[PDB]
């Protein structure tokens, strides 16, 4: 594990070229998250 | 001391975190390489996570974040796909799980984009696809997402492609 960037908790990856794409986000720390719900699916095949 | 709670289809609470899984599907700049090729998918299960010890655990650390940023944790809801999921809902995240290869260094990556952790159920890249058929874009193997509380404090800004 590294360390977050000094005085930061967290990273934010914003995109800038994929204009669609949301944000994507980096913790250096296991107790900053909770896995609150699990989720069990398939991906369908477009028709 | 993990125990799973089933939500029914009726309940709001079920149909938000459905909706948010759903309306966050985006296509990906690998044609579907890694999470295979899909505009929706089909919910089967949504079960929520009780675990008092992992709770406090999470709930100490969010009040010293909070505590070193005017009393805000800037917590989010935000998704994890893992080989690991089993690991995580049972013993929690920890350093084992960080991505030594990842592009923002060794950390734990989430996605607002539910399609963008979808990538990562199977492995880095989509590994081999799923156990049963090698296919990374199987539409019969049942996959499995983490719907997690995140707590980013001040979050460093990388601007990136
Ligand atoms: C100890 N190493 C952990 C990283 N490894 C993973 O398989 C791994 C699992 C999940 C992820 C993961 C899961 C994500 O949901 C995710 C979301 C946005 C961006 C990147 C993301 O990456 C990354 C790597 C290999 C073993
Ligand atoms: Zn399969």
């Amino acid at each position: 594990m590294a360390h977050s960037p000094p005085g930061h908790h967290s990273v934010t990856g914003r995109p800038s070229v994929n204009g669609l794409a949301l944000a994507e986000y980096v913790i250096y720390r296991g107790e900053q998250a909770y896995p609150e719900y699990l989720i069990t699916y398939q991906i369908m095949r477009p028709e | 001391g993990t125990i799973l709670i089933d939500l029914s289809p009726d309940d709001k609470e079920f149909q938000s975190v459905e909706e948010e899984m759903q309306s966050t599907v985006r296509e990906h700049r690998d044609g579907g390489h890694a999470g295979g090729i899909f505009n929706r998918y089909n919910i089967l299960k949504i079960q929520k996570v009780c675990n008092k010890k992992l709770w406090e655990r999470y709930t100490h650390r969010r009040k010293e974040v909070s505590e070193e940023n005017h009393n805000h944790a800037n917590e989010r809801m935000l998704f994890h796909g893992s080989p690991f999921v089993n690991a995580i809902i049972h013993k929690g995240f920890d350093e084992r799980h960080a991505y030594i290869g990842g592009m923002f260094g060794a950390g734990i990556y989430f996605a607002e984009n539910s399609s963008k952790s979808n990538q990562y159920v199977y492995g880095i890249g989509g590994g081999t696809g799923c156990p049963v058929h090698k296919d990374r874009s199987c539409y019969i193997c049942h996959r499995q997402l983490l719907f997690c509380r995140v707590t980013l404090g001040k979050s460093f800004l990388q601007f990136s492609a």
